[PDB]
RNA sequence: AAUGGGUAAUUAUAGCGAGCUAGAAAGCCAAAG
RNA sequence: ACGGAAACGCUUUCUAGCUCGCUAUAAUUACCCA
């Protein structure tokens, strides 16, 4: 779960929660995770963080139903965005919608992901 | 005086091109990198800005006696042509490349043709543990065409620069034809025969009669 | 202009079966001449259900019974008497062989692939899958391209590395991408009347034998022309195009005594211009790094299918012979293709 | 009615130095091709010309030939824009000037 | 029968619901359904489900009529697949389908069923 | 041995995710008186 | 027989210039099962 006054620290938290190549000592301390595995999903969520504030909810319920399809086909396909579903709650925020004004702070929630991402290595 | 002129040109396809589109919510099991579409008939389109961008970039081998490292280094050929954003008087620039829509949409349905955009798998094959990686692209397929208009401003600074102008367009289309409009290009996907270059007038009074003579040479 | 274009004169003395991923199933082809006949299976469902047949062929595909003739929908427009012939798709003549010598067994092809086809549905061989050949050729004879492209100590034997050739954006440095200065162009459109549906037969070093398998492949038929154009921008790949008079000699050279070698010659064909190995069935061994994949391609399989006896067997198939094959019973290698190249 | 999901389309777009062949991309907001948008002028005569009101309409025509050889807003000179103005009418709302006369001008 | 707001957690359920080898306990608890037969069912859908967005629903509806072909058709093989149908509920789905937007959404149905199942083991 | 069949894997990977120029001017007013 | 009466925050102004959705990538591998 995540409110309007934590879901930036709540990402903040999951990326250095998030391990790291411990292994590999060529630029150390990088994540198993990628910058274009992590855009993947972001690009899932931002046409729809601009869709919401053009249309409806009462159409953008089709594709926030196909959100949990591929955070959860792009988590089953490499190990390392199989552990940001997990230390990001992502799974569990991606199943309490309901209205505009969160699809809208899940999606900066997404966006906060990507900030720190690129941020800490 | 002021005159604008067009290039009712026609792009002719063979093996026809990708120019991508991300298309995030595309489906799974299918096209991961679809070309750009009309919204609302949903056919291949060429936009204007990946031809403006070939011709600035395939005539910086030609028109550039010094070499370039950005736009607004060109060397006032095509900064008049194209425009620059670092100069004073080439800003606004002679010529608007107006998009390319798919014309003959009837000539397709005519042959056996299904779908307007074909769809490849590729499949990047990895050359140790021979190990696959497939991804299907789409593109516009082959004996596609389009109508290319081309707008060009003839204002109060083009003395004797019309003539001058147009051994670079018809240095750049014919260019064009040895290179590939985006895409992936080292694959096929590109090679073009620009069909029916016509000079005329939209605006003003200019005499073309001496134009089409380079154009069709 | 530093555009030098060339010519690549493919010629194919194996059949060469490339692409499109789909297959049909064993139910969606028809063999009564000596044609096979694939329609439009959408066509097809639409002009038997208005025959009233659709809750019996739902039953046929469900109904697995012996004398394979009798399951393979011939069957089924033979016991329900339709003889109109009107669907959607193409016709492909039979290969002659096909089957396993049985005239009875005759029709009893299961699962063909289908070959990669534009959307007029002529075939045509891309430019994409013509120029991962000639990245074979360039990878191996290279030294430099060989020394290391290693499992990197992130997987199990993993990749080429990726960055054995210097590939990519560089921001700071300059450009060079060699292969974008490689300009592979897809072949002319040509006719689905070249195309016979070989079977594979693999033919094993330690058991000498030729068990064939259920794949069929529609692949072109020997001695075809096939032409590409081939451009190149750069000094560094305008040399390299050039050189494929002599590496794809000594690949062939360095990949006979290192794979066809230990298997029995006379099934080998003769090169008679300059050989390469295009896709489809060329085994492993031409798409890959052949020699710095000995411990490493192995790895994949720990399964009933494995590839025993090291080197996986020797894959051939079966087609009618013009001009070649240098042994009987029509022994083909599924990639032995010839080039030519000439500049214009 | 159409096929039309959103009334705007986000073409993907980028650019490539020219050394170092680098990507820059960029997703750019575009009204979609067949939209149709409801145009009005209001030309007032204030009786203080009573003569340039027949030939000030040949400047507004032509100006609406121009913008539809021209872009009309945005990025245009790669592709953008391209209006084209259809059903010209002029009509009085208020006064009372002949414009059937003038309608002429207008085709 | 599947709306907009539960097809996935339908899809959810009919994996888990699905039945796994319970002997041959080398990495147990795997499906007797395999990855490349469940492969072969979605390349049906894939490409219709970007052929809903160019043409009419008009012309479609005679491969929606081979998909009740090849899903019985591939059930009748192997009996992995003949449970498959059964428990997620595609048979029943795929005769009820009459428009695009359903079309899609049993499209994104057969996406959900490979998410989980790449996701699940 | 015949005969019936295909089976498994991969479903895109790595990047870039916008950059620079302009960020309010000129009148009225005030000033000059 | 209101420090009140009378008084448009108004006129002029393109969110514009320049910019390739690009770069690499064979639909391929293994050959067995009942």
């Amino acid at each position: 779960i995540l409110t309007d006054e934590n879901y930036v620290d709540i990402a903040e938290k999951a990326i250095l929660k998030l391990e790291r190549n411990t292994r590999n000592r060529k630029n150390p301390d990088a994540f198993f995770l990628t910058t274009s595995k992590l855009r993947n999903l972001l690009s899932l969520t931002s046409t729809l963080f601009d869709e919401s504030k053009v249309k409806e909810y009462d159409a953008l319920l089709d594709r926030i139903a196909y959100l949990r399809v591929q955070f959860v086909y792009q988590a089953g396909r490499e190990i390392a965005v199989k552990d940001l579903i997990e230390k990001a709650q992502i799974l569990e925020a991606l199943k309490e919608i309901k209205d505009r004004e969160t699809l809208q702070r899940f999606c900066r929630y997404m966006e906060a992901l990507v900030a720190y991402f690129k941020f800490y290595g | 005086t002021f005159a604008k002129i067009k290039f009712s040109a026609q792009i002719r396809l063979e093996t026809g091109l990708h120019i991508g589109g991300s298309d995030a919510f595309a489906a799974i099991g299918a096209i991961n990198s679809p070309v750009i579409k009309d919204p609302i008939t949903n056919l291949p389109i060429i936009p204007g800005s990946s031809l403006k961008g070939k011709m600035r970039t395939l005539l910086a081998k030609v028109y550039n006696e010094k070499v370039a490292e950005k736009p607004s280094d060109d060397s006032d050929i095509l900064s008049r042509l194209f425009g620059n954003s670092k100069d004073k008087r080439f800003k606004m620039g002679r010529l608007i490349f107006r998009d390319a829509f798919l014309s003959n949409a009837d000539e397709l349905d005519s042959l056996g043709v299904r779908s307007y955009t074909e769809v490849k798998f590729e499949n990047t094959i990895d050359r140790i543990t021979a190990e696959a990686n497939p991804r299907q692209i789409e593109r516009a397929i082959r004996n596609s065409t389009f109508d290319f208009e081309l707008i060009y401003e003839i204002t109060d600074e083009n003395e004797n620069q019309v003539e001058e102008d147009f051994k670079v367009i018809r240095d750049g289309l014919k260019l064009l034809e040895l290179d590939y409009l985006g895409g992936s290009g080292s694959r096929g996907y590109g090679k073009v025969a620009f069909e029916n270059l016509k000079a005329t007038t939209v605006f003003g009074n200019y005499d073309v009669k001496t134009l089409n003579e380079l154009l069709t040479a | 202009n530093d555009y030098r274009t060339f010519k690549l004169s493919l010629l194919t003395l194996a059949p060469i079966h490339i692409g499109n991923g789909e297959k049909y199933t064993s139910r969606e082809f028809i063999y009564e001449n000596k044609k096979f006949y694939f329609p439009d299976m959408g066509k097809f469902y639409n002009k038997m259900v208005e025959k009233r047949l659709a809750e019996k062929f739902e039953a046929f595909l469900i109904q697995t019974r012996p004398n394979a003739r009798n399951n393979r929908l011939i069957s089924f427009l033979n016991d329900n008497r339709i003889a109109e012939r009107s669907f959607g798709g193409y016709s492909i003549s039979e290969t002659g062989l096909e089957s396993d010598k049985n005239p009875n067994s005759a029709g009893a092809i299961n699962e063909v692939n289908k070959f990669i086809r534009d959307a007029f549905g002529n075939p045509y061989i891309p430019g994409s899958s013509l120029k991962g050949a000639i990245r074979t050729i360039l990878m191996n004879t290279t030294p430099k391209w060989n020394n290391e492209n290693a499992v990197n100590d992130f997987g199990r034997f993993p990749k080429e590395n990726k960055n054995l050739i210097p590939w990519g954006p560089k921001k700071g440095k300059e450009y060079d991408d060699l292969f974008n200065a490689i300009r592979v162009s897809d072949s002319k459109p040509f006719d689905n009347k070249s195309l016979i549906l070989v079977q594979k037969w693999d033919y094993s070093a330690k058991t000498n034998k030729a068990k064939p398998l259920p794949l069929y492949r529609e692949s072109i038929s020997p001695l075809t022309k096939i032409e590409f154009e081939i451009t190149t921008t750069t000094d560094e790949a305008g040399r390299l195009i050039e050189e494929l008079g002599k590496r794809a000699q000594a690949f062939y050279k360095d990949y006979k005594a290192f794979f066809l070698s230990e298997f029995p010659d006379d099934k080998i064909q003769a090169n008679l211009q300059y050989p390469i190995y295009l896709g489809a069935g060329s085994g492993a061994w031409t798409k890959t790094l052949f020699k710095q994949a000995d411990g490493i391609l192995q790895r994949r399989y720990s399964r009933m299918k494995t590839k025993m006896v090291k080197k996986g067997v020797l894959k051939l198939t079966k087609a009618p012979l013009k001009t070649l094959v240098k042994n009987h019973e029509s022994f083909y290698e599924m990639g032995k293709a010839n080039f030519m190249i000439k500049e214009i």
